[PDB]
């Protein structure tokens, strides 16, 4: 959707509620996004340094 | 917010956008303010009856 | 039990009798052990910029 | 001295001031990076 990015994302736990569509840190930044193609979860992580 | 604008609507906005400064100022002169007490406080006090 | 302000004692008033004569000399004593902390470190941190 | 160490905890005060600051510090710095600082967005991969 625009939200270009780069991270490892893996398949999540976290529990979205069936309305939420992103999961924020306490420092302000997306770390779990749907996949809006098909309803899964997912972690956004990025990718060792 | 008072120093930066004074009685005026308009620049109290525009200084929200500079984020934490303002909160980082006040803490920064109080943490000098409650150590002064500390200084007389150690000097003078040494006999308690 | 409430919230009261009020004038703060300088501690336990106590004269001493002074005499030109007069001396007092100690027959028993005690071993009390005072702790005392002082800190020594902080965590390190490194920025890359 | 085994009592007043553990039953107070005020005694180690001193200890625990010197990490606050440093969580506290740090805590801000990250969230500076959330103001756009007069721009039109604070997130760097939207404005590119
Ligand atoms: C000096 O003081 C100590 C205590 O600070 C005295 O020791 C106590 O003596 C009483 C006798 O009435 C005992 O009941 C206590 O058990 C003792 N305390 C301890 C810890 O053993 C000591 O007798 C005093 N000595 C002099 C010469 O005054
Ligand atoms: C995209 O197509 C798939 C079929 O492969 C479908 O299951 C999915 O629901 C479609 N996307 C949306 C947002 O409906």
């Amino acid at each position: 959707n625009g939200l270009t990015g780069t991270g490892v994302l893996t398949e999540s736990n976290k529990k979205f509620l069936p309305f939420q569509q992103f999961g924020r840190d306490i420092a302000d930044t997306t770390d779990a996004v749907r996949d809006p193609q098909t309803l899964e979860i997912l972690d956004i992580t990025p990718c060792s340094f | 917010t008072m120093y930066i604008c004074g009685d005026s609507t308009e620049c109290s906005n525009l200084l929200l956008q500079y984020g934490s400064f303002c909160t980082q100022l006040n803490r920064a002169l109080t943490g000098i303010a409650v150590e002064q007490d500390k200084n007389t406080q150690e000097v003078f006090a040494q006999v308690k009856q | 039990q409430s919230i009261i302000a009020y004038t703060m004692s300088l501690g336990a008033e106590n004269s001493v009798a002074y005499s030109n004569n007069s001396i007092a000399i100690p027959t028993n004593f005690t071993i009390s052990v005072t702790t005392e902390i002082l800190p020594v470190s902080m965590t390190k941190t490194s920025v890359d910029c | 001295i085994q009592d007043s160490l553990s039953s107070t905890p005020s005694a180690l005060g001193k200890l625990q001031d010197v990490v606050n600051q440093n969580a506290q510090a740090l805590n801000t710095l990250v969230k500076q990076l959330s103001s756009n600082f007069g721009a039109i967005s604070s997130v760097l991969n939207d404005i590119l």
